[PDB]
C-alpha cells in the first residue's frame, strides 16, 4: 500500500472554492470574495450545526497556530492569487534552504571538474565533420562556464525556495497518510532570514519580515509555482547562453517585466490579456502583407477588444492604453520571420486563472435557450448538394451506377436520365433545380462494421451517479443535508468487465425501440478543465453506461462506414480564411440536423436512430458539479424540480462537444460548397485542433505581375467571405466578422504556423517542460534520465544548438542524480549506500556519464543529436565510450569493466519481447512492469462474452513454450521470434493488455482485491537501491580481459559482449542478424569551397554523398478483397519464410490464427528471395546527389546495410548547422562531400537455408472461436 | 394540361413530404417510416 | 387550365419561400 | 394566409403553433445581419475611421514599414495635426501608395 507517493507535477484544474473551503475549517481571515454564498453560507450553517471529523481536528491546530503567531507582524495582509503573483516570483531566502543549495553546488563543481574534457571532445566531434578546426569560439566559454551562468540567473533564488517547499509538502504527506502511525504532533512555524513558512498537511502559510505581506496557498499552487519558476529558469538560460536569441530575450525580459506590472493592480481579468496573446501574434505577423487594403485589418478588431478590457475593467484613463499600445508595438514588431513566431511558446509560462463554477455555466445556459430562424430554400439547396455527393460517393466503386439507390418521383427528365443511363453529376444541376431531390427515399446497403475490435470501449472515461441517486459526488461535509450513497461505479472499463450478458445489437436495439426516451436512471454531467487560460474557459461531459456506450458505437459506425465518401496560360492562386470553431456546437438544431439524420437512417437500416442526442437532451437536465461547488438546496429532490439557474442546464437544445462529431462535420460542407458555386471558384477546407481553415482558389493568366495575382485572390475571396457569412446566416450559425483572419500568405496548423511553404516554429517549447521528476506512480531515476533526454532531442531539431543541448543535458543529469541520491523522499536509501557513494567523486561522475544500454545512466548518445533513429542501441553507446576514452573522459579501467560486469538472470521471452537489450540485473521499469502485472489478472478473471476463453489460467505456459519453441535451433534470431509473437494471439493478448491502461486508482483496487503478493510488493517498493548497487560493483569491479583490444571495432566488440553476457543460453551457438555499424563512427566530411582541393576525397576514398547549394540569397522570403483481420496471416507466413518441412508448422500456427487451408495460404502469400523531412528552411535550395554512392558492402539487393537516409539527414543536417547564423547565403556557392567507410564492420554472413526445428512443438489442443481474435470463419 | 397539374401536384407532395421529416413530429409516425427491417439479425 | 395552372404555381411559389421558427423550451 | 410579412408576404410556421412570439414583433422581425459594407471597417477589408484604435493601427502600420525613418518622423508629425474622417481617409490612401511604392 505504501508504494503510491503523491504527485509531482500540477494536474487538476485550480479552483478558488477549495483554497475558501480550507481556510474557513481553519477559521482564519482572508479577503477572497465569491459570486455564490452558497459554499461560504453552507459551510458556515454546517459548522454552527458543529459537526466534524478527524480532519476538522487536524486543521483547526494549524489555524490557532497562525493565529498564534500573527500578532508579531501587527500591520499584515493576505494577498488573494493571482493579485499577489508579482511578489511569489521574487520571493527569495538564503537560510531557510541550506541543504539544497550545497547539493548544487556540489553538482556544479562535479560539472566543472570535466567541463573542459566535455568541450575538448565534442570540437573534436564537430572537426571530424569537416566543419572547421574550432567552433565560434564565443560557444567555448559557455560550455566551460554553463553552471555558473545557470547560477547566475534571476530565478535562481525562487527556484530553489519553491522547490524545497515542494518536496517538504511531498514528504509530510506521504509519510503522514499512511496508517502506519496515527499519533501525530503539530509542525511547527519556521524561521529564517525573510521568511517564515507553515506546512499544514494540505495549506502552506508564507510571511515575509518587510513587508508582512501574507500568503496562503495549496498543494495545487505549490507544484504550478514549482513548474512554472522551473519553467521560465531553463528557457531564459537556454536563451542567454545561445547567441541566435539576442533580441528576442530582451523582448521576453520586457514582456515578463511589465505584465508582471499589471497583476497587483489589475487582478484575475489579466489573464484576459495574456490570452490576447496568439491573436496579436497572427495580426503583426499580417501586418506584413502585399496587398495593402488587408493591412491592420484583424489588428484594428484586436485593439478594439484591449481597449474594451481596459474600459471594463475601470482604467477610464487613456494615456495608460497608450503606452500599453507602444509596449505592445516594441514587443511584437520585429523584422525576422522565424522569430515572429517564439512567442507563440511562452503563452503559457504566466500561470492560470482561479476559476469558479457559476461563471462556466452562465455562458453556456445563455448560449443555448435562444430561439432562431432559418430559410427553407437555402436548407433545402444544402441538403439538395449533400444528396448530389452521396450518389457520386457510391457511383465511384460499383462501376458507376446507382442500384440500391433512391427513386425519384417527379424530378426532371434531365435528372431523372442520368440515374437511368450511369453517369454522374455536379453541383450544379443540383442547385438548378433541388426541386428535384424533394421526396427521395434510399434504401439500406451498407453493413454495420462490429467486431472490428476492442478500443473505443477500453478506452477509460470517466461516469456520472444514477438520475435518482445524483448528490453522491460531493463529500458529505459540503452540504446542508446528508447526501445518498453511490452504488454504481465510476470506471468504465471495471464496468464493462465485471458484465455478465453483453452483445452490441442489444445497445442498437435499445434505441431503435425507443427504451432511451424512457430509462430512468440516465443522467450527465459537467466537469471542468485543467490548465485553461480563460475564465470562461470550457468544460467536459461524462454521462451514464448504456447511453455512452450507445453513443460510442453510433460514432464508430458512421466514421467507420460513410464517413470516408467524403475523405476527398492560367493557373491557380489561393487565399486562406481561417477562423475559430469554439461555440459552434451551441448552435445546431434539429430543425437543421433532422434531413441528414434521416437521409442515414435510411442508409444504414436502422430506423430513426441518427438524431438521438436532441431527442433524448429536450428532455433531460444537465448541471456542472465539482466536489467543492454545492447547489444550494435544502434537502433532496429529483433532477426536474431544481429551477434553472446558476449551476444547472435546463431543457437544451444544442448539443455538445465532441458527441457525434462526425455527423457535423461531413453535414456541414454542402453549405461551402453552394457558397463556393455561388462565388464561381473552387474551395478546399480542413480542421485543426481548434480552428477550421479554408483556401479559396482562383484561376488567372499566366504571364502578370505577382502582386497582381496576390491582389485578385483577396478580392475575390472578399465577395466570397461575405457571400458565406450570408449564407451562413441563413441557415443558423453566425460566422462572426471580428474573429476571422483573412490573409494571402499563412494559416495555422499543429505542427507549426505555415507561412508561404516555409515553416516557422516554436523551438522553446519543449525545453520548459524538462523538470527533475518525470510522472510515474514511483517516482524513478532511469525514467527521468529519459524524460530529460527525449525533450532535449525534441527542442535540438525544431532549431536549438546540439552542442549547448549535449551539454545541458549532461548538466542536468549530474544535477538530477545528486537530488535522486541524497535529498528525496525515499525511505530505502539507507546510510551504507547513500554514504560510500557521496563520499567518493570520480565513481558518481562515472556512473553519470555511462550511457543507459551498457549500464550506466545516461540515455542521450551522440550518433542521436543529428538522426532520428540510429543503429544498434549498443554497438552505438560502445563507440560513444570509446570516442569519451579517446578524448579522455573516462579512465581505462572502464572498458574492461563493462567488458567483464555479473550477468543477471532473464528468462527465454523478454530476449523475444524485446530483442536489442543484452540485460542486465534490473533495468526494467516499475511501472511499465507493474502495468501487466495488475493487467493479467482482471483480464483473465473476467466473464465478458466478448473475450471469453482467450485467457486461461496457464497463459504464461503457453507463452513460454511458444517463445522457446520459436528461439531454441542450433542459430537464435530475436528478430522475427519478436515479430512473429507479436503477429500471434500471445502478440494479441499482450497489445490488449497494453491497450487497456491503468492508474492509481485502478492498482490501489487490485490492491485492495489482492492480486498482488507482498513478495511482490517488497521486491518492487525495494528497487532503487538495487540498480545503484549493481552500478557501483561495476565500476568497483577489478577485471581484465587480454582478448581486448581497444583498436577492436565496435560491431566485433559488442558481438563478444552479448555472447559472454547472456551465454547461458547460448551454450556458444553464435547469435546472428542484430547489429549495424554506427554513424557517427564512419562518416567524414569537407567542405568545398570555390577553387580548393578535396583532401579527404583525394586520399584515397572513392565513395560519398555529393551536396550543393548556390549562392541564391535568401532566409528572408521567395479470392481476396478488401481484407480483415486476417491480414496478419501472409506477413506471419512471410516471416516466417520458405521452409520445406516447417510449412507445416507455419500453417499449424497460421490456422491457430484464422481458418484458412494450406493451398488458399500458399496461393495468398507472396514470395521474396529472403526468408528475414520537412524540418528546415535551406533544405529548399540544395540538390542532392548520389552518384558515387553505390559503392555499399557487396552492391546487392538487400536492405541498405548502412541507412542511406540516416546519410542524407547527416548531410542535411551539417549543411543546416552551418548557415544558422548569416541571413543570407553569402557570396559563391558551396558543395559538400560527406565520405564512408565500413571496412573494419562487414559481417562475413553465411546464410544458412533455414535452422531446422529442434523441439516437439505444442500448442493449445483447441482452436479457440472468439470471435475478436482472428476469424475462424473467413471465408 | 394534365400531366402538367399532375407534376405540380407531385411536387406539391414532395416539399411537404419533406417538411414533415423536418418540423419534426405531429403525426403518427412521419420520422423514419420507410427504413428496411435490418440488413442483419 | 390556364388559371389554374398560374394558380398552383403561385402557390408552390409561396410554399417555396418559408421561414422556420425555433423555440427556446423542451417541452412549454 | 397570413399578414403581410416580409415580398411584403412571406409565411412562417414554427416548430409548434403557438412559438414566433420571440420573433414576430421583438417591420421588427429579427435584426439581419450587417450589411458588410466597403465603407464601414470589417474584418474583410481595413478602413480608418474616428475611433482611436484608427489611429494606433496607422502609426502601427508607419512603424512595421520598411520606410526610412526620417521619413517615419515626417509622416508622424504630419499626422499629429490631422483631425476628420474625410482628410484622415486621405492620407491613408497616400500613405498605402508610399508604402506599396
Ligand atoms: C456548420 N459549420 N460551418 C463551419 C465553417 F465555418 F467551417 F464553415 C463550421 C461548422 C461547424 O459546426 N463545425 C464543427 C465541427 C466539429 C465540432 S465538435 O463538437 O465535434 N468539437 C469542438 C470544435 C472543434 C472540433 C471538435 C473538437 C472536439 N474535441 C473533443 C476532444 O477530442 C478532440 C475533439 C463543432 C463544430
Ligand atoms: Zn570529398
Ligand atoms: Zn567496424
Amino acid at each position: 500500500n505504501q508504494i503510491l507517493y503523491p504527485e509531482v507535477h500540477l494536474d487538476s484544474p485550480i479552483v478558488t472554492n477549495k483554497i475558501v473551503a480550507i481556510l474557513e475549517y481553519a477559521r482564519v481571515p482572508h479577503a477572497y470574495s465569491l459570486e455564490d454564498p452558497t459554499l461560504c453560507q453552507n459551510i458556515k450553517h454546517r459548522l454552527k450545526n458543529g459537526f466534524s471529523n478527524q480532519m476538522i481536528i487536524n486543521n483547526v491546530e494549524v489555524g490557532n497556530v497562525i493565529k498564534s503567531k500573527l500578532r508579531s507582524y501587527p500591520a499584515h495582509s493576505h494577498i488573494p492569487y493571482p493579485n499577489c503573483n508579482q511578489d511569489l516570483f521574487n520571493i527569495e531566502d538564503k537560510e531557510s534552504t541550506r541543504k539544497i543549495r550545497e547539493l548544487l553546488k556540489k553538482g556544479n563543481s562535479l560539472y566543472s571538474k570535466v567541463s573542459d574534457k566535455v568541450f575538448q571532445c565534442l570540437r573534436d566531434t564537430n572537426s571530424r565533420l569537416g566543419l572547421g578546426s574550432e567552433l565560434r569560439e564565443d560557444i567555448k566559454e559557455k560550455i566551460i562556464n554553463l553552471g555558473v551562468y545557470m547560477h547566475s540567473s534571476q530565478w535562481f533564488e525562487p527556484f530553489l525556495f519553491w522547490f524545497t517547499v515542494k518536496t517538504e509538502m511531498r514528504s509530510v504527506i506521504k509519510s503522514q497518510t499512511h496508517t502506519c502511525h496515527r499519533r501525530r504532533h503539530t509542525p511547527v512555524f519556521f524561521t529564517g532570514s525573510s521568511v517564515e513558512l507553515l506546512i499544514s498537511r494540505d495549506l502552506v502559510a508564507i510571511i515575509s519580515k518587510e513587508s508582512q505581506h501574507v500568503y496562503y496557498l495549496t498543494f495545487e499552487l505549490v507544484l504550478m509555482y514549482c513548474d512554472v519558476i522551473e519553467g521560465r529558469l531553463m528557457t531564459e538560460t537556454a536563451m542567454t547562453i545561445d547567441a541566435r536569441y539576442a533580441e528576442l530575450l530582451g523582448r521576453v525580459r520586457y514582456m515578463w517585466k511589465l505584465i508582471d506590472g499589471f497583476f497587483p493592480a489589475l487582478g484575475n481579468p489579466t489573464y484576459q490579456i495574456v490570452a490576447m496573446l496568439e491573436p496579436l501574434s497572427l495580426a503583426y505577423l499580417q501586418l506584413r502583407d502585399i496587398t495593402v487594403e488587408l493591412r491592420g485589418a484583424f489588428l484594428n478588431h484586436c485593439f478594439t477588444e484591449i481597449h474594451d478590457v481596459l474600459d471594463q475593467n475601470g482604467f477610464s484613463d487613456e494615456g495608460t492604453y497608450h503606452e500599453l499600445i507602444e509596449a505592445l508595438d516594441y514587443i511584437f514588431i520585429t523584422d525576422d520571420i522565424h522569430l515572429t513566431g517564439e512567442i507563440f511558446s511562452f503563452f503559457r509560462s504566466f500561470g492560470h486563472p482561479r476559476l469558479e463554477a457559476v461563471t462556466a455555466a452562465e455562458n453556456v445556459r445563455k448560449y443555448m435557450n435562444q430561439p432562431k430562424v432559418i430559410v427553407y430554400e437555402t436548407l433545402m439547396k444544402g441538403h439538395a448538394i449533400f444528396c448530389g455527393i452521396i450518389i457520386n460517393g457510391y457511383r465511384d466503386r460499383h462501376g458507376g451506377s446507382w442500384p440500391p439507390l433512391t427513386l425519384p418521383l417527379h424530378a426532371a427528365d434531365t435528372i431523372r436520365n442520368a440515374q437511368a443511363s450511369g453517369e454522374g453529376l455536379t453541383h450544379e444541376q443540383c442547385v438548378d433545380n433541388w426541386k428535384s431531390f424533394a421526396g427521395v427515399r434510399f434504401g439500406c446497403f451498407m453493413p454495420l462494421s462490429l467486431d472490428s475490435d476492442l478500443t473505443m470501449y477500453l478506452k477509460d472515461k470517466a461516469l456520472a451517479a444514477l438520475q435518482r441517486e445524483w448528490d453522491s459526488v460531493y463529500p458529505k461535509e459540503f452540504l446542508r443535508y446528508d447526501p445518498p450513497k453511490g452504488t454504481g461505479s465510476r470506471r468504465l472499463v471495471d464496468v464493462f468487465l465485471n458484465d455478465s450478458s453483453f452483445d452490441p445489437y442489444d445497445m442498437i436495439m435499445y434505441v431503435v425501440s425507443g427504451a432511451y426516451l424512457h430509462d430512468p436512471e440516465f443522467n450527465l454531467s459537467y466537469s471542468l478543465k485543467e490548465k485553461e487560460i480563460k475564465e470562461t474557459g470550457r468544460l467536459f461531459a461524462k454521462m451514464t453506461y448504456k447511453m455512452r456506450a450507445c453513443q460510442v458505437i453510433a460514432e464508430n459506425l458512421i466514421s467507420n462506414g460513410i464517413g470516408k465518401y467524403f475523405k476527398d496560360t492560367y493557373e491557380t492562386v489561393s487565399a486562406f480564411i481561417t477562423t475559430d470553431l469554439k461555440k459552434y456546437c451551441l448552435n445546431w438544431r434539429y430543425e437543421t440536423i433532422s434531413l441528414f439524420a434521416q437521409r442515414l437512417n435510411e442508409i444504414y437500416g436502422l430506423p430513426s436512430f441518427f438524431q438521438w442526442l436532441h431527442k433524448r437532451l429536450e428532455t433531460s437536465v444537465l448541471y456542472v458539479s465539482d466536489p467543492h461547488c454545492p447547489p444550494d438546496l435544502d434537502a433532496h429532490v429529483p433532477l426536474c424540480k431544481v429551477p434553472n439557474d446558476q449551476i444547472f442546464i435546463k431543457y437544451p437544445m444544442g448539443g455538445i462537444e465532441g458527441y457525434c462529431q462526425k455527423l457535423w462535420t461531413i453535414s456541414t460542407i454542402p453549405y461551402l460548397y453552394l457558397a463556393a458555386y455561388e462565388s464561381g471558384v473552387r474551395i478546399a477546407s480542413l480542421v485543426q485542433g481548434d480552428n477550421q481553415t479554408i483556401a479559396v482558389t482562383k484561376r488567372v493568366p499566366s504571364t502578370w505581375p505577382y502582386n497582381l495575382k496576390k491582389r485578385e485572390a483577396a478580392r475575390v475571396t472578399r465577395d466570397y467571405f461575405v457571400i458565406l457569412r450570408q449564407r451562413l446566416h441563413d441557415i443558423g450559425h453566425h460566422l462572426k466578422a471580428n474573429e476571422t483572419i483573412v490573409s494571402s500568405h499563412f494559416f495555422v496548423y499543429s505542427k507549426g504556423i505555415y507561412y508561404d511553404g516555409l515553416l516557422v516554429s516554436q523551438s522553446l517549447k519543449s525545453i520548459a517542460r524538462c523538470v527533475f521528476w518525470s510522472e510515474t506512480i514511483v517516482d524513478e531515476t532511469r525514467a527521468a534520465c529519459s524524460n530529460i533526454a527525449t525533450t532535449m532531442a525534441k527542442s535540438i531539431e525544431r532549431g536549438y544548438d546540439r552542442y549547448l543541448a549535449y551539454s545541458l543535458n549532461v548538466l542536468k543529469v549530474i544535477q538530477q542524480i545528486l537530488i535522486s541520491l541524497g535529498f528525496t523522499i525515499n525511505s530505502t536509501m539507507t546510510r551504507d549506500v547513500v554514504i560510500p557513494l557521496l563520499t567518493n567523486n570520480d565513481l558518481l561522475i562515472r556512473m553519470a556519464l555511462l550511457p543507459a544500454p551498457i549500464g550506466g545512466m545516461n540515455y542521450l548518445n551522440m550518433s542521436r543529436l543529428f538522426v532520428r533513429n540510429i543503429g544498434d542501441p549498443v554497438t552505438s553507446s560502445i563507440a560513444d565510450l570509446k570516442r569519451m576514452i579517446l578524448a579522455s573522459l573516462m579512465p581505462e579501467e572502464t572498458l574492461h569493466q563493462v567488458m567483464t560486469q555479473q550477468p543477471g538472470d532473464s528468462s527465454f521471452l523478454d530476449w523475444a519481447s524485446d530483442p536489442y537489450s543484452a540485460n542486465l540485473v534490473c533495468v526494467q521499469s516499475i511501472t511499465r512492469l507493474l502495468k501487466n502485472i495488475t493487467a493479467r489478472f482482471v483480464l483473465i478473471h473476467s466473464p465478458n462474452p466478448m473475450l471469453k476463453g482467450l485467457f486461461h489460467d496457464d497463459s504464461k505456459e503457453e507463452d513460454e513454450r511458444l517463445a522457446a519453441f520459436l528461439m531454441d535451433r542450433h542459430i537464435i534470431v530475436p528478430r522475427a521470434a519478436h515479430e512473429i509473437l507479436d503477429h500471434s494471439v500471445t502478440g494479441a493478448r499482450e497489445s490488449i493488455a497494453g491497450m487497456l491502461d491503468t492508474t492509481k486508482g485502478l492498482i490501489r483496487a487490485s490492491m485492495r482485491k489482492g492480486g498482488l503478493t507482498s513478495r511482490v510488493i517488497t521486491r518492487l517498493s525495494n528497487y532503487d537501491y538495487e540498480q545503484f548497487r549493481a552500478g557501483m560493483v561495476l565500476l568497483t569491479g577489478r577485471k581484465r580481459n587480454v582478448l581486448i583490444d581497444k583498436e577492436s571495432c565496435s560491431v566485433q566488440l559488442a558481438r563478444a559482449l552479448r555472447s559472454h553476457m547472456w551465454a547461458r543460453l547460448a551454450r556458444g551457438r553464435p547469435i546472428y542478424g542484430l547489429e549495424v555499424p554506427d554513424v557517427l563512427e564512419s562518416m567524414r566530411g569537407h567542405l568545398i569551397r570555390r577553387h580548393e582541393t578535396c583532401v579527404i576525397c583525394e586520399c584515397g576514398s572513392v565513395n560519398y554523398g555529393w551536396f550543393f547549394v548556390p549562392s541564391g540569397c535568401q532566409l528572408d522570403d521567395i479470392s481476396r478483397s478488401l481484407r480483415s483481420a486476417v491480414r496478419i496471416a501472409t506477413v506471419y507466413s512471410w516471416a516466417y519464410g520458405d521452409d520445406d518441412s516447417s510449412w507445416n508448422e507455419a500453417w499449424l500456427l497460421a490456422r491457430q490464427r484464422a481458418n484458412v487451408s494450406l493451398e488458399e495460404l500458399r496461393v495468398i502469400t507472396p514470395i521474396s528471395t529472403s526468408t528475414n523531412t520537412s524540418l528546415v528552411r535551406v533544405a529548399r535550395y540544395t540538390t542532392i546527389s548520389n552518384d558515387n554512392l553505390s559503392f555499399v558492402i557487396s552492391d546487392k539487393k538487400v536492405d541498405t546495410n548502412f541507412i542511406y537516409q540516416q546519410g542524407m539527414l547527416l548531410g542535411l543536417g551539417v549543411l543546416e548547422t552551418l548557415f544558422r547564423l548569416e541571413k543570407d547565403t553569402g557570396s559563391s556557392n558551396t558543395v559538400l562531400h560527406l565520405h564512408v567507410e565500413t571496412d573494419c564492420c562487414v559481417i562475413p554472413m553465411i546464410d544458412h537455408p533455414r535452422i531446422p526445428s529442434s523441439r516437439k512443438l505444442e500448442l493449445r489442443a483447441e482452436l479457440c472461436t472468439n470471435p475478436l481474435i482472428y476469424d475462424n470463419a473467413p471465408l | 394540361q394534365i400531366n402538367r397539374q399532375n407534376i405540380s401536384i407531385s411536387t406539391l407532395e414532395g416539399h411537404l413530404s419533406s417538411i414533415m421529416i423536418a418540423i419534426p413530429g405531429l403525426g403518427k409516425d412521419p420520422n423514419d417510416p420507410t427504413a428496411d427491417v435490418e440488413l442483419n439479425p
